[PDB]
């Protein structure tokens, strides 16, 4: 319930209080109402029935005061899971853009695949469903055995101990099938992250064979999961027993000592009828504990995930923004070092780009020339020395300030599950339709309006699998245009194009007229005939830099590069 | 469809609910004998039979809470293998259906079928028949001991039940279309997380978390679930209170004491109602709640077997070694949308064809169609001699290999991925194919070697992961190769030295190969033209030039 806690929001704290306060009032009236049977059976089993009338009217008190904390209590309870549903969601929502890169292991986007995947009804409603009735039922039999002194002390301290072994039971049935259940979530999430790989890489599968449940993964993770799922149900089978024995362990002490005070002559007859009905008032919560220990647990995954994402580590950000409004920065780099893991990517890289120059990065692959362009972008950000935009460090910029700064056309382009147009909106959903036009026009995407029937309303797939290579690249470019920042990151933007459209695109971005520092990625010669210089990246260092008919000149590694 | 999918369940179904019918029985028996010990206590009986009675009630509570678990085990043993079996059934379908299946549906439609229908199913094949028996036989049978005992307070007992009823049947006919509604959107909410997750570059460079659709579709689907599950929480609650121990024992007391006050009932006859008179709520609270579970699996079985009917690619039994021939093919991707158009073609051993064009003119596609990811709408693909739909996908696949263009990586150690078409290679063999696609070296430096992990994170640059995927090809060692702009992410010394290499592992193989980079095919034996889906110009590559066609166009426009 700490987790609870954690997670409420903070200006959400006065109905978890009075939610908190009427828990308990409904436990109080529910022991009350079942304690009131033992007077007024005694009464109505006397020589003066009437003698029931008063507390025939404390249990109708009782009852309809019960219906109405318990209909207050339902309505703050789902508040107060849709409360902390919608912040979580929200909070989660916020903080994934700001984590690191590095984060996103397949282990912990598994998580938060499935920590997102959990705005469902069930978590919605977990107050409602789970804390209600197990703080309800946790705390009748104690409720009724504090109600029990006053009809008689040892008759209570007998029903008590039976909660001593309900909590007992309680506290060590989660220790018992922990293991299993540890192990059914891992293969269950496996097997989940097994079937999105088995839908996106399904052409590739079946052409190695990999595709059928005896040769897949996705079969692996099936077997593995059924095989985990069992272990579960058959471990769980000592939890259940043990709630059973608690009850059967109750049973006998609150029956037992009922027995005897009657025996004694301290209990009436009719007083120990009327306790046979508070006997089973008491035992019942005994059965509802075990049912909603699964749901404990399962509940107790889930919100470890939540917290898992909550707790992920954002990205270094500052306050500062860029002094100019739309004008070209300057782009340096100041002995910036990076590295993925161990493995050292950039060693030292300085160099500086002039404002509203077109810069070309070249060099073999896996040099570090997509690094680079993430560094200058803020996706990743240096192990040392500082990557600075206008004189400004990017690590002290507004992530406000920092984004707007950049527009960036990926080495793999993605694009999301909706038309056309909603893609290239992406870079400016504010723009207007002549912008828009303008930004296909140059990217040259209104070849495929009039080529696609349905024109720029054509429902892309899942990333931009139901266009062709080079249209959802041509996608990506307008996307990058669109966006109004003063520096444009081309990271091969026509490697899926044909020569038509590798000019007339490599044209559009020198044609762009607002100014911008372009830094252009390419392994084309012809796609960096409008950069003003050159960098030739090879193992994380510039090796040579200049103009490009300097460098074939020069005859370096340049002219090597591209004989 | 639920009934045809659930026929394997027939039997266990049924002896669920005869074994449900005994268990509650079994369960309501401890009552009748503690109803028969108060009578008994009141007439001073005998401690004897008083001791009997006791001791034979409290077994039969013990009797009837272990039966209820063995059931509950055998029957959940039973769903999960069912489960089991139909998830199998399912990989198993959809390792057979059309790719245009896969694109228009997506991953979260593909993971919610997988996962989220079976899961959706356990309510209604674990619980809903023990539910409803424990439901019909448990109130019809108190109810009739307790008009034999007494049918005045008898009758009072049928004002909870008939607003149970009424509060039951508005609160499932309000929540119905909601419930039908319902995996739509966990669908669409799945779709959305996961672009999220997947795109985060895109996010991050373009509009943050403010600006993105996800935010906007979490914040839709939060307003659907509140008013979903608002007045459904609201009804169930009440009839929670209306099924209540407590109600039924307030109502039968407002009932009796006035009789028994009067001179009109004896006190001993309220103790049936007392002991039963508050058992049987709770087993119609059950099936209340089982309700909206039992309509999430018949909507999840409908779902299901919807998808296990779908058309697949059948393969035929009608029933040049190393050709590919393409004959008339057409073909396309929606109905009434053309993208290749009577396309006629031949690759023979020892030959390079190289397919260009303009981009989007169908080069992917043709390749696609080669695999039978698609069947050809008109014409015929045929292989050896043989059409590919007579072909299944193990004699289809193992004489054609093909490098995507999308370089799809699996999760898994590099040494999976290069063997993902041949997992009992030995490392010896992987090794020499990524030495041809200049990739061992790279795998060399990593920290594990050839274990390293390809997940999420954890990843290569582009020619890296497109290397990768040639030396997969590599080691399937196919007699028909097709390279889709393979070494379109390679610089040139990369993509000469693996061209060098696949020409020397080729040279007797067909070769069918998609490049926009014109100067990387001009030793091919033939050049195929592809535009807007059809074949403009075929040649070789000085013909070609000479022509003076889109090949030319393209040509000075790549110089
Ligand atoms: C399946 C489903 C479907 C249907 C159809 C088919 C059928 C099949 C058949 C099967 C059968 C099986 C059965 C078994 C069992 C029997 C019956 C019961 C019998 C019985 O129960 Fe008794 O016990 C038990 C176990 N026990 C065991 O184990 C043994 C030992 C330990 O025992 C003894 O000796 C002792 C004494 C007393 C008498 C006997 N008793 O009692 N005891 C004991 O301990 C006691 C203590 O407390 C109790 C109680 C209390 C409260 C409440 C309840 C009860 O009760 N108690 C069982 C389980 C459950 C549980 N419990 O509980
Ligand atoms: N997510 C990652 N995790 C680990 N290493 C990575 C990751 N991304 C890139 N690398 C490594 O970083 C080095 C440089 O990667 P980068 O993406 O900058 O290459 P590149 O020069 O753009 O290559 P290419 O020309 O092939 O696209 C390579 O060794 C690559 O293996
Ligand atoms: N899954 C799909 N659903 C619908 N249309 C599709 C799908 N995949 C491709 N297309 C369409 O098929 C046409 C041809 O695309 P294809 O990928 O076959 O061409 P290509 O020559 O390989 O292109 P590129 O050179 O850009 O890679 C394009 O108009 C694209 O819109
Ligand atoms: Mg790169
Ligand atoms: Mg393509
Ligand atoms: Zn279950």
């Amino acid at each position: 319930i700490r987790t609870l806690l954690r997670l409420v929001p903070a200006e959400k704290r006065g109905a978890v209080a009075g939610y908190a306060v009427l828990t308990l009032l409904s436990v109080l009236l529910r022991a009350v109402g079942a304690v009131l049977l033992i007077p007024l059976l005694a009464a109505l089993f006397s020589d003066t029935p009437s003698d029931a009338w008063l507390w025939l009217g404390w249990l109708t008190a009782v009852t309809l005061a019960g219906w109405v904390t318990d209909t207050n209590t339902a309505r703050l309870g789902f508040d107060l899971g849709f409360a902390v549903l919608s912040r979580t969601q929200h909070d989660m929502a916020d903080r994934l853009p700001n984590v690191a890169m590095s984060w996103f292991t397949p282990d912990n986007t598994a998580t938060a695949r499935q920590a997102i995947a959990a705005t469902g009804p069930e978590l919605a409603g977990l107050v409602v469903n789970l804390l209600t009735p197990l703080i309800g039922a946790a705390l009748l039999p104690a409720a009724i055995g504090v109600a029990l002194l006053f009809v008689s002390v040892p008759l209570g301290l007998a029903a008590l101990a039976g909660v001593a072994v309900l909590f007992g039971a309680l506290a060590l049935s989660g220790r018992l099938s922990r293991a299993a259940d540890k192990v059914a979530g891992e293969t269950n999430s496996a097997f989940t992250e097994r079937i999105i790989e088995f839908a996106r890489t399904q052409q590739a599968l079946r052409a190695a064979r990999r595709v059928e449940p005896a040769r897949s993964q996705v079969g692996s993770a099936l077997a593995a999961q059924h095989g985990a799922g069992l272990r579960l149900l058959t471990m769980q089978i000592p939890g259940q027993v043990l709630f059973s024995l608690a009850g059967q362990v109750a049973l006998i002490g609150f029956a037992g000592m009922a027995v005897w005070l009657t025996v004694r002559g301290q209990l009436g007859v009719p007083e120990a009828i009327a306790l046979i009905v508070v006997l089973v008032r008491y035992l019942e919560p005994f059965a509802a504990i075990a049912d909603l220990a699964p749901a404990l647990e399962t509940t107790r995954a889930t919100l470890n995930r939540i917290q898992a994402v909550l707790d992920a580590p954002t990205l270094p950000a500052g306050r500062r923004r860029l002094d100019r409004t739309g004008a070209a920065p300057s782009i340096e780099f100041d002995d910036v070092r990076f590295s993925y893991g161990d493995e050292v990517v950039l060693d030292g890289v300085s160099f500086t780009l002039r404002p509203g120059n077109t810069t070309a990065i070249v060099g073999p692959s896996g040099s570090g020339k997509t690094t680079i362009l993430s560094l200058i972008a803020g996706l990743q950000q240096p192990a040392s020395g500082r990557v600075l935009l206008d004189g400004v460090d990017v690590t002290t910029l507004d992530p406000e300030a920092r984004r707007a700064a950049v527009s960036v056309v990926f080495q793999h382009p993605y694009l999301f599950d909706g038309t056309l147009r909603d893609n290239v909106l992406v870079g400016d959903p504010e723009a207007d339709p002549d912008d828009v036009t303008a930004a296909m026009r140059l990217a040259r995407v209104d070849e495929l309006l009039d080529r696609l029937p349905d024109g720029d309303a054509t429902v892309v797939g899942e990333g931009g699998t139901a266009l062709s290579g080079g249209e959802r690249q041509r996608v990506s470019i307008a996307r990058a245009l669109l966006k109004p920042a003063p520096v444009l990151l081309v990271d091969q933007a026509t490697s899926a194009l044909d020569n038509a459209n590798e000019a007339a695109v490599v044209d559009a971005l020198t044609a762009d007229p607002r100014p911008r520092t372009r830094v252009i990625v390419a392994h084309r010669l012809a796609s960096i005939r409008h950069a003003d210089r050159v960098l030739f990246v090879e193992a994380g260092r510039v090796v040579e830099d200049g103009a490009i008919d300097e460098l074939l000149a020069a005859g370096g590694r340049f002219a090597q590069f591209w004989a | 469809a639920g009934s045809r999918l659930l026929a394997p369940l027939k039997k266990p179904l049924i002896v669920s609910g005869v074994l449900q019918a005994l268990i509650t029985l079994i369960e309501l028996a401890p009552f009748v004998l503690l109803v028969e010990l108060a009578r008994l206590l009141l007439g001073g009986a005998e401690a004897e039979r008083l001791w009997t009675l006791g001791l034979t009630a409290v077994s039969l509570i013990g009797l009837g809470a272990v039966l209820a678990a063995a059931m509950t085990l055998w029957l959940h043993r039973v769903d999960a293998r069912f489960a089991h079996e139909l998830r199998g059934r399912l990989l198993t379908k959809l390792s057979r259906l059309p790719l245009g299946w896969f694109t228009r549906r997506g991953s979260a439609s593909t993971k919610q079928l997988v996962q989220d229908d079976t899961l959706a199913l356990h309510y209604l094949i674990t619980h809903a028949i023990p539910d409803a028996v424990a439901a019909v036989v448990a109130p019809v049978a108190v109810l009739v001991y307790l008009f034999v005992a007494d049918w005045r307070v008898a009758l009072v007992l049928f004002i909870p039940v008939l607003v149970y009823l009424v509060l039951m049947s508005v609160m499932t006919i309000q929540s119905g279309s909601k419930i039908a509604q319902a995996p739509r959107w966990a669908e669409r909410m799945g779709g959305e997380a996961g672009a999220f997750l997947e795109g985060q570059p895109v996010i991050r460079i373009f509009g943050g978390a403010a600006a993105s659709r996800f935010r906007r579709r979490l914040d839709d689907y939060i307003d659907f679930l509140v008013s979903w599950q608002r007045p459904f929480v609201g009804k169930k609650t009440l009839m929670d209170l209306v099924t209540r121990p407590a109600t039924f024992l307030w109502i039968i007391l407002v009932a009796g004491v006035p009789l028994v006050v009067t001179g009109r009932m004896d006190p001993v006859n309220l103790l049936p109602f007392l002991l039963l008179g508050t058992t049987f709520g709770a087993r119609l609270l059950g099936i209340g709640y089982g309700l909206s579970g039992i309509q999430t699996g018949m909507l999840a079985a409908r779902r299901i077997q919807t998808v296990l009917d779908e058309p697949e690619l059948v393969v035929r039994d009608r029933t040049r070694p190393g050709t590919v021939e393409l004959d008339r093919v057409s073909f396309e991707y929606r109905p009434g949308v053309p993208v290749i158009r009577d396309v006629t073609l031949t690759l023979r051993p020892g030959t390079v064809t190289a397919l260009v064009g303009p981009s989007g003119s169908g080069k992917s596609t043709l390749a696609a169609l080669v695999a039978r990811f698609h069947d050809v709408t008109q014409g015929a693909i045929r292989v050896d001699g043989r059409d590919i739909r007579t072909l299944t996908a193990d004699e289809l696949y193992r004489r054609v290999g093909f490098v995507l263009q999308d370089a799809q990586l699996v999760h898994g150690s590099v040494a999976e991925n290069i063997a993902l078409a041949e997992p009992d290679a030995g490392l010896e063999r992987i090794r020499t194919a990524a030495r041809d696609a200049q990739i061992h070296d790279r795998i060399t430096r990593m920290p594990d070697g050839y274990d390293s992990v390809l997940g999420a994170g954890s990843a290569l640059s582009g020619g890296e992961r497109q290397r990768v995927t040639i030396a997969r090809a590599i080691l399937a060692d196919t007699p028909v190769l097709v390279l889709d702009q393979a070494t379109a992410f390679a610089d040139p010394e990369s993509e000469y030295l693996v061209q060098q290499a696949i020409n020397r592992l080729t040279r007797d193989r067909t070769v069918l190969v998609i490049a926009h980079r014109l100067h990387t095919i001009t030793h091919a034996d033939q050049i195929v033209v592809l535009d807007d889906g059809r074949i403009v110009e075929v040649g070789t590559h000085d013909e070609l030039l000479a022509a003076g066609g889109r090949y030319r166009g393209l040509w000075d426009s790549g110089r």
